[PDB]
């Protein structure tokens, strides 16, 4: 809204714009864990394999030309870019039959925010602007004091 | 003692006084240090110092 | 008229002088992925060069 | 990763595409056009930039 | 015991990773982000724990 | 490796069954194998056909957002060139193209 009331006002406010990421829609996996234990296969093993195929897992340092660098494991590129693709990754049973993934995961999409700001502890949100030209700071700042209350 | 270690085999054996103010090293000469800035490894770096 | 004038002045903090460099900030919609803020920066590049 | 006992094994390759990469990709720097990396550098709490 | 190991393995939280990874394959458009299990936030849900 | 098998064979079900430590089906399906190019045990990638539909809408995927319920909305415009929010149902994402 304030954006909007300050958008009528160009003679006085240029380039006036927020500072942060809005909002994105996000990705939930639904793990039924009675299924996956009733088949036979662990919740360590359900959570370290999405982790590292997934998120990519640190897992030690190793010299290179006399320089100390991290070792990732990570899936490659194809097998992680779309839903459909938590189809083909498989978990060990305990009898050693493998099983995929999608006979005990279901899918969701939810909404979400990826930037939260505060100020002085209360949560707050920030903007920016610039003066119109032939104008000075202290005058828009006055202007934007009067639109904020209402 | 200097003059009667230097007789002792399978040693080298010295004997010094300690410095004026024994907190830093001796203001004598100069304290070299040859560095790798390109990865050689200790190898080269032994070869070139020699 | 001194006070009508003091009035009339407006106000400020610190002027603002050319320094040979300025910035440009690119906000894409929100779930867009590197391909397209790779297109609008080189957009915004060959716009700047040419 | 699996060896039985009459000589058959599993070797990473055999799995994997093991190479030599990137810390994370997140980040990419272009320089006039070309492919190029950066250094920006903060100045500390109190000190002369020149 | 396995009261403690129990609560351990399923009131942990998981890093998912992203939806349309850091490194993208050539012609990607989506991402998002991946919300694995997460902590239990209320009593009924930890009496529910296998 | 990923070469596709020079010959084309046949679909035959045979198991209608669910595994109970797994949760799958087991289909089978015949191929001739004149040349003797893949030995019995090994491991291959077998892709089945089903059908074509052309009842498929397919949107770019940069088109289509999300409420904060959890449905999704793509924005139309109208006959008189003025923008509306229509919510959809997306199911299925085909390369960068929502069906």
């Amino acid at each position: 809204q304030l954006l909007a009331e300050a958008a009528k006002h160009p003679d006085m406010l240029t380039s006036v714009r927020p500072n942060g990421l809005e909002d994105t829609p996000q990705f939930k996996i639904d793990i039924d864990q009675e299924k996956a234990q009733a088949l036979g296969v662990s919740i360590n093993d359900i959570n370290t394999t999405l982790g590292a195929a997934w998120g990519g897992s640190y897992v030690n340092d190793f010299i290179d030309r006399g320089r100390v660098k991290k070792v990732y494991v990570m899936s490659e590129a194809k097998y992680r870019m779309l839903p459909d693709d938590i189809g083909d990754w498989y978990v060990r049973a305990a009898d050693g039959q493998m099983v995929p993934f999608s006979a005990f995961s279901s899918s969701r999409w939810e909404y979400g925010s990826p930037r939260l700001e505060r100020y002085n502890g209360l949560p707050s949100m920030e903007i920016l602007g610039q003066a119109a030209p032939g104008k000075s700071t202290g005058e828009a700042m006055e202007l934007m004091e009067q639109l904020a209350s209402k | 003692a200097t003059r009667a270690f230097s007789q002792i085999k399978d040693a080298m054996v010295f004997a010094f006084n300690l410095p004026a103010i024994v907190e830093l090293g001796t203001a004598t000469g100069f304290d070299f240090e040859l560095i790798d800035q390109a990865g050689l490894g200790h190898e080269k770096l032994t070869q070139a110092r020699n | 008229g001194m006070a009508y004038l003091f009035v009339r002045l407006p106000s400020s903090f610190l002027p603002d002088e050319d320094q040979g460099v300025f910035m440009t900030m690119v906000q894409l919609p929100a779930g867009a992925t590197q391909e397209r803020t790779q297109k609008v920066l080189n957009e915004v590049t060959h716009y700047y060069l040419t | 990763l699996k060896v039985n006992q009459d000589g058959s094994r599993v070797l990473l390759r055999d799995v994997a595409k093991i190479e030599l990469g990137g810390e994370n990709y997140d980040i990419i720097a272009e320089f006039n056009g070309q492919p190029a990396s950066g250094l920006g550098i903060k100045l500390a709490t109190g000190a002369n930039a020149l | 015991v396995d009261v403690i190991t129990a609560i351990k393995a399923q009131n942990a939280q998981v890093a998912a990773g992203q939806l349309g990874g850091t490194p993208p394959v050539k012609g990607q458009q989506l991402n998002a982000s991946i919300i694995a299990q997460t902590r239990l936030t209320s009593t009924e849900e930890f009496g529910k724990i296998l | 490796d990923g070469i596709k098998f020079p010959q084309d064979g046949t679909l035959e079900f045979s198991d209608v069954t669910v595994d109970q430590t797994t949760g799958s089906i087991t289909l089978r399906a015949i191929f001739p194998n004149p040349d003797h190019t893949l030995l019995p045990g090994m491991f291959v990638r077998a892709r089945l056909e089903e059908g074509l539909n052309p009842n498929a809408i397919l949107v770019p995927q940069q088109g289509v957002t999300r409420t904060p319920r959890g449905d999704a909305t793509v924005l139309v415009v109208g006959a008189d060139d003025k923008v509306e929010t229509r919510p959809i149902v997306a199911s299925q994402a085909i390369g960068d193209k929502w069906l």
